[PDB]
RNA sequence: UUGACCUCAAAUCAGGUAGGACUACGCGCUGAACAAUAAGCGCAGGAAAAGAAAAUAACCAUGAUUCCCUCAGUAACGGUGAAGCGGGAAAAGCUCAAAUUUGAAAUCUGGCAACAUUUCUUUUGUUGUCCGAGUUGUAAUUUCAA
RNA sequence: AUUGGAUAUGCCAUAUAAAGCGCUUUCGAAGAGUCGAGUUGUUUGCAGCUCUAAAUGGGUGGUCAUCUAA
């Protein structure tokens, strides 16, 4: 490895190889086309080689791009965004992500003066890969797809086919994560909670079992950094997996509530996904998962869910996945009504609003990107009421 | 006519700033409560930033306030 | 039945480009004969200068 | 096939309806400034800190007269 | 209507007179500002090159230099031309580049205030 | 904000406020002189465009020519003989009947200290814009006289240039 | 040393650059907002009288004529098609509010 | 009612500005003979106008305007009669309208008071205060090149 | 004597400020009795009259290129 590449990886703690790493990293230093685990440090092993492949082209931003990472979802290209900043934090090559239900205005002015490492959703990369000008897409030298069957599973059919056939494949290795066909081509509790009381049970939740050791997960990391600054402003101090967005940090807050027997602690599905969940008196999955059927498999303490009135689709899902259900009650004259109180405070300040309205924003995003339409409907749901939990009286007005 | 370049750049050299009495215990107050590190972190605070300056500008008084 | 009026339009342009080419290969090829096409130095002539 | 029918209008041969709301009838519910909201709104204002400055300017060399100075004079 | 080229000695002269003037108030900068190399656009002299109005602005970005200042280091701009040979690009980049390493810049005195 | 909506008010000139009031306002302005003075714009949103500011030394005068030379590029030559001392910037449309046109006229007070001591309008004072209605240098002017850039838009054929040496 | 050297050639080797977006190129996009701004005063200013006509002709379902009304009025096609489908949004929105 | 705000007027109310003259060059309106022609009328400057592309072009593409040379007596029209291209002279770019400063009309003329200042006791400013202008929008900001 | 743009240097600086480049998980407003059509004059544009628009639109050139009017 080079020298700015070592620098780096110590920064993250990341020394030892993974058991998947140890035959594929070794590998893909030579750039040929090789094709994990669910949370096996797969995110080092189709980047270390890459950062090293730019830094032996030595690319510029005037070089185009040359190595494209495709996600499944968005949530799945903020992970790979977040470790891409931090292992390129010590080299010159550019590092961005195309994502769908962004700025494309502002997501093709910055391909257009040079991106050279890009992670990105297939709905977005297929329209800069067709209606963007600017964007020097001839010059790819590396391309990697992770999770084909989640892929394939969303409903990526045509886009794979569109996408793969402009990608010029010569002199360029594939990493892949039907699939062959593709690669020929190379116990639960629920809740009944209205969604402008969502935010307000869990508050009251936490206040009751403060000294209980409680994890929430929600779909957002933005909402994490939301909630966790929420939460530790209004005295609920609150560890959360987000930090300043660095792995070490995330791995030592990790760590500390492993050995801390009480506690409250805030991730995302995928942020938890592949860690070793240790002894925890409660669980609570705040949104929907984006993976129902790796929820049940996770699960098999005691479970919570925190379901919308008009969601329940997802409970007859558990009936064609035989899994056992009980329901929770709640009397809502109990629960506190600091709404009052939690409006007028994001109103009069400024970063708390920014985060609110980004952690909206990834919200309505990844609710937007979820797969089980028949189960969760962003129609169905209203958005209004979805405003209210976030600390907002009136929706912010995000773009779709 | 380059050696007078050279001298007229040398006369004009300092071109750091120093600090006013103001921003001066500006940086003073942040500083002694907010370490030295976390600058995101104390201009995320806005009981004592009052003028609400970013990471950016805090950095730089860090650094005009050392000479 | 032939091109269009307005195609015949391009036929002096297709005749006028070669022009500026053409001109400018003659001024190089008529000069690069003027080096080969000169008289020897005559070595009496340096007896006085 | 448009079997070549001629209409029978070819040149060839209530005045005060009610107000129609049909764009505001429901509440719109969400604002239109997608522009994120900017330092302004939140920190003290700059026009009057620039303001304040000047007058600073003005009483320490004399150009104003001082609050006190005003209530004796 | 009939027109007399007798002032043509005259006219002459009076440039050169317009511009010995226009030396002697800007001493060390060229009479003239830098242009960049472009080619006529037509068949018949597209494989010219001749000079140009001024530096687009991947050329001035490429080279290094901001557009706001190019302005005043005598480089002049051209939003309207564009770049979409990188031969063009490079002959013109190069051109900027040999011109700046012969380009003294004489310091200008700034405002210091005391406090900051 | 505003202008933005009286910008697409303005563009339906025969919808039923507009012609409500285009009889309502053309019945009220017949009643006055020909060339009288407006206090605000009957088009804030139009005037703002066209370079008018709220301030002194911003003049406004409204004209109705008869129908049947351009009708706009009249109002301004007949505003101007009016005030002899503003200069006049712009003109715009306001209302029309059967019988007339009504045009309102922008003028500056090129000595109003206001305008004087404008960095932008200054250019007005300068004694080469005097009266610009009456040389055709006004956007109507521009036009009624066929200046642009375009492939749709004397003396250089008749002359004989013998130069020195010929 | 600084020279322009015209003539003859400089080169034949050509490399074209994807060229990137002119935001005056940019003109005539529908901003959000504007799009509101418009329909709120497409409902307050109501309706043209000739226009108004051409509802009641879709309404009776006289669309063959309510094409040749717009043609004349405004000009050609495609002006009248626009007109017409933003007339028949305006028909569809108030029947099924009202 | 008071009194605000809107309009209406008057005053030897203060501060102003317009007219006529010149017309070689210049910008408009308009005009018959024998042709945007004379004339007629209107308006200016030391130049006037024009001007930073709703401009060419089909190229390896050029790049505000103006003048000169050529393109060319060519295309087109039917003898009238150009324009890109090219080569020269010269070169410089810009300001608004459309954004909520909204955590503060931040903008400006005029009166008065001192301070100054001068082609100058004849000029032109600043500070302070008061009054008006202005929220039907005066500053900053941004002009698509973004 | 009267002034001009520079240099040198003294004093004063209201800088808590104001810029350029950079990165954008947020944005990007664009000039109407105008363009356009029929029709009539003038000399292709311009002018009157009759109607009178649009929002990747609109003008112009060759499904493309260029440009961004009032």
């Amino acid at each position: 490895l080079s020298e700015n590449i070592q620098k780096a990886i110590k920064e993250m703690g990341f020394e030892t190889m993974t058991e998947i790493q140890k035959r594929s990293i070794p590998p893909l230093l030579a750039g040929r086309d090789v094709l994990a685990k669910t949370g096996s440090g797969k995110t080092l092993a189709f980047l270390i080689p890459t950062i090293e492949m730019l830094y032996a082209l030595k690319f510029k931003p005037r070089n185009g791009t040359g190595v494209i990472i495709i996600s499944p979802t968005r949530e799945l290209a903020l992970q790979i965004f977040g470790v891409a900043k931090e292992l390129l934090k010590y080299h010159h090559q550019t590092f961005g992500i195309v994502i769908g239900g962004a700025n494309r205005r502002a997501e093709a002015d910055k391909l257009v003066k040079g991106v050279n490492l890009l992670v990105a959703t297939p709905g977005r990369l297929l329209d800069h890969l067709q209606n963007t000008k600017g964007f020097v897409f001839r010059n790819l030298r590396s391309l990697v797809i992770d999770e084909a069957d989640r892929i394939l599973e969303i409903g990526f059919e045509d886009e794979m086919r569109q996408i793969m056939k402009i990608l010029p494949s010569e002199n360029r290795q594939t990493l892949l994560f039907k699939v062959e066909d593709l690669a020929r081509i190379s116990e639960q509790g629920y809740v009944v909670v209205d969604s402008d009381k969502r935010f307000l049970l869990l508050f009251s939740f936490l206040k009751r079992n403060l000294k209980k050791k409680v994890i929430v997960f929600m779909s957002s990391c933005a909402s994490v950094k939301y909630m966790a600054e929420l939460l530790n402003y209004i005295d609920l101090p609150v560890l959360d997996l987000h930090g300043k967005q660095k792995q070490q940090r995330r791995t030592n807050t990790f760590f500390e509530f492993c050995n801390a027997e009480k506690g409250i602690l805030l991730c995302t599905n995928v942020a938890a996904r592949g860690l070793d969940i240790p002894a925890v008196d409660w669980i609570v999955q705040y949104d929907p998962p984006d993976d129902p059927r790796d929820y049940i498999h996770r699960v098999g303490g005691k479970s919570l869910m925190f379901l919308a009135p008009s969601e329940l689709g997802f409970l007859r899902y558990l009936k064609t996945a035989k899994v056992s259900l009980n329901e929770f009650e709640f009397p809502a004259n109990k629960v506190a009504n600091v709404q009052s109180q939690l409006e007028k405070l994001v109103s009069k300040n400024y970063y708390l609003q920014q985060s609110a309205k980004d952690g909206y924003r990834s919200y309505l995003q990844a609710y937007a990107s979820y797969s089980l339409k028949s189960i969760f409907d962003i129609n169905k749901l209203d958005l209004a009421k979805v405003a209210k939990s976030f600390g907002f009286a009136h929706p912010p007005n995000v773009n779709i | 006519l380059e050696e007078e370049a050279v001298k007229k750049a040398a006369r004009q050299s300092n071109k750091m700033l120093p600090l006013s009495a103001f921003e001066h215990a500006y940086i003073q107050r942040l500083i002694n409560k907010y370490g030295t590190e976390d600058f995101e972190s104390m201009a995320k605070d806005v009981k004592l930033n009052s003028k609400l300056f970013n990471g950016s500008k805090l950095k730089n008084l860090y650094i005009r306030m050392k000479a | 039945t032939f091109v269009s009026s307005t195609m015949v339009r391009a036929a002096i342009r297709n005749q006028a480009a070669q022009r500026y080419v053409n001109r400018q290969e003659s001024k190089l090829e008529r000069q690069v004969r003027a080096q080969q096409n000169v008289i020897p130095e005559d070595p009496l002539d340096n007896v006085f200068a | 096939e448009i079997d070549a029918g001629y209409s029978s209008d070819s040149s060839t041969e209530d005045p005060y309806p009610d107000y129609d709301d049909f764009f505001t009838n429901t509440v719109r519910e969400t604002p239109l400034s997608s522009a994120p909201e900017p330092k302004r709104r939140f920190a003290p204002s700059k026009h009057e800190q620039k303001r304040i400055l000047q007058l600073a300017y003005a009483i320490r060399k004399g150009r104003i007269l001082t609050s006190e100075q005003r209530a004796e004079r | 209507y009939v027109k007399t080229w007798f002032n043509q000695p005259g006219r002459k002269l009076r440039r050169r007179q317009a511009r010995q003037t226009k030396a002697a108030k800007i001493a060390p900068r060229p009479v003239e500002a830098i242009r960049p190399a472009v080619k006529p656009p037509t068949i018949r002299y597209n494989m010219k090159v001749r000079a140009g109005r001024g530096f687009t602005l991947e050329e001035l970005k490429a080279a290094g230099v901001s557009r706001r200042v190019a302005s005043t280091i005598g480089i002049p701009v051209d939003h309207r031309r564009r770049n979409r040979s990188e031969e063009s690009l490079q002959r013109n980049v190069e051109r900027i580049k040999v011109y700046l390493a012969h380009l003294i810049v004489f310091p200008r005195k700034a405002g210091q205030p005391k406090k900051g | 904000g505003a202008y933005k909506y009286l910008e697409e008010l303005a563009k339906k000139k025969q919808s039923d406020v507009n012609l409500f009031l285009s009889r309502v306002r053309a019945w009220e302005y017949r009643q006055m002189n020909v060339i009288h003075r407006a206090s605000r714009p009957s088009r804030p949103d139009k005037a703002r465009r066209l370079g008018y500011k709220a301030k002194q030394g911003y003049v406004i005068y409204r004209i109705r020519v008869r129908r049947g030379r351009s009708a706009r590029c009249t109002a301004e030559e007949r505003v101007g003989r009016y005030c002899s001392n503003l200069r006049v910037l712009n003109s715009y449309w306001v209302n029309q009947d059967a019988t007339y046109k009504f045009f309102e006229v922008i003028l500056v007070d090129p000595s109003h200290k206001a305008i004087r001591r404008d960095p932008r309008i200054n250019w007005i004072v300068n004694p080469v814009h005097k009266h610009r209605e009456s040389r055709g240098l006004t956007s109507i002017g521009k036009k009624s006289r066929g200046i642009g850039k375009g492939h749709r838009f004397w003396l250089r054929h008749n002359t004989l240039s013998l130069r020195r040496y010929r | 040393a600084p020279g322009l050297v015209v003539g003859l050639n400089k080169g034949k080797t050509l490399t074209k650059r994807q060229l990137p977006e002119r935001p005056s190129r940019r003109k005539g996009h529908l901003s959000k907002r504007t799009a509101f701004v418009r329909s709120i005063v497409r409902e307050v200013a109501g309706f043209a009288p000739y226009e108004r006509r051409v509802m009641e002709l879709i309404r009776n379902s006289q669309d063959k004529r309510a094409r040749k009304l717009a043609k004349k009025r405004l000009g050609t096609l495609k002006r009248a098609k626009g007109k017409i489908e933003e007339l028949t949004s305006v028909i569809q929105s108030s029947r099924l509010a009202h």
